[PDB]
């Protein structure tokens, strides 16, 4: 409710907004019962239908429509074992600082939206903070993603993806800056790259 | 409102940019370029620049000929 | 409905006191003149300001969430 | 140029959204140079007019139009050695984040573009830290603000908004407080408000 409010969504909008799929199956099932030609066909539609959308312009906040060539990327990835609402989840995929996690895990009680909380590294750390959400009309629509991050998090994710971009991924490494930037140690990407320098150096 | 075009290749940073009115003219020249591009380079709409940091730097065109043309040399 | 075009949201505050009152509402002359009609009645120690989007301001949470022009006229009365 | 770019704006929509002064006094002025009533009864026409530019809400950045009440403050108080253009330079804001300040800088260069670089603190430090550049059409126009705030700095902007501000404490407790968010020990808004209950105690 609250932080629904606060980026003008609600229930009916996310409704509006989500693509009936018309391959006649459940997205409850893995990528190996799907035609690939006949899935990259239906995203080509969802991410045409999204880029005709002017309702998306207005609404106050972020949103990014994500490209058939990802689509594309992804099923081969996860193909045959992935389900398909958990890897063609975030085609329409809002981004929003919220205030407090608090207020985004409220969202867990709407039945309809399923909540990743990753605003603890709790699980497979690997430096990045935040909660990302889901909202799914039913089994043949396509999922709806918001990812909310506060101002703090998303200042470390915003570093940690061009020191991945560089460098490489490395998740022990991403984990560890979190450590040093939640001590107050990295306050720029020149800091992040003084901290790696010495802990590269003391191995 | 508008919202912007991005043109990236996968595996490199920086992407080509273009402020666009969202509808048919745009979905339809953004699903043409996408084949014409091939899936290395994905073609994405976002609301706005400065939220999102991974497609930086910008190269901002100011026609759809311009981004075709700056989004081939990708 | 939910789709008016672009919106803006029309925030009312007591200067000292944290908190608003915020509608979301469309910007023009009705919009314009409501609020500087509003903001005589309510004198110079309450703020009416106009945002793009509430998640940008954070310097007005918590936010009451009004639906109607009148709710916000006797809302912000209340501040 | 590639700031204003990446925000969706140009010197053309800056003169555009310039209101022109009917007062007949240079902006280069003192507050002395002008009435009270007159000023405050411009600031009124150009809030209205401000609430009703339907351009402000499709620009790719966020906005805030400042309130007469808040004129009315900031006369009182500035009157009557301060220089107009100095005083009433936000009535239309626009704000951005980012990741970096290495960008913002270089709108120096633009004739009509003043920047005042609080990245390292303001002269007089209380904890806020950001860029804050001006666009001016004239001495006759209003000028225009955008505020620039990396994520890192604007969490603790509103932190200290929202705990510390306007509450009568000294300008000094805000330094502390940006020094332990720099050192790790403030990673909320309770926290914030913990500290400076500690510092206002043993003060």
């Amino acid at each position: 409710m609250y932080i629904l409010d606060k980026i003008g969504l609600n229930i009916e909008i996310l409704e509006s907004l989500s693509y009936e799929s018309k391959l006649g199956m459940s997205f409850k099932r893995t990528l190996s019962h799907f035609n690939k030609e006949e899935v990259l066909k239906e995203i080509e539609l969802i991410n045409n239908w999204y880029f005709s959308l002017e309702i998306i312009d207005d609404l106050p906040l972020d949103s990014r429509i994500k490209s058939v060539s990802s689509a594309k990327m992804k099923f081969e990835r996860y193909y045959p074992n992935a389900t398909y609402n958990r890897v063609f989840n975030d085609i329409l995929g809002f981004r929003v600082i919220c205030k407090s996690y608090d207020e985004v895990l409220e969202l867990e009680k709407e039945d309809k939206i399923r909540v990743v909380d990753m605003s603890r590294g709790k699980s497979n750390d690997d430096g990045f903070r935040g909660i990302h959400v889901y909202y799914q009309r039913d089994n043949h629509h396509y999922p709806i993603e918001i990812q909310f991050n506060t101002y703090y998090d998303r200042q470390l994710n915003d570093w940690l993806h061009d020191k991945f971009y560089k460098r490489g991924y490395d998740s022990s490494c991403g984990q560890l800056l979190r450590k040093y930037y939640e001590n107050g140690k990295i306050k720029s990407a020149e800091e992040l790259e003084e901290v790696l320098e010495d802990v590269l150096y003391h191995c | 409102a508008m919202c912007y075009i991005i043109a990236k290749r996968f595996k490199k940073s920086g992407c080509v940019a273009l402020k666009a009115k969202r509808g048919k003219e745009l979905a339809d020249f953004a699903t043409d370029l996408q084949k014409k591009l091939g899936y290395d380079i994905q073609i994405v709409a976002i609301t706005r620049p400065t939220a999102y940091g991974e497609y930086e730097p910008y190269k901002f065109v100011n026609s759809f000929e311009e981004f075709s043309i700056e989004a081939s040399r990708l």
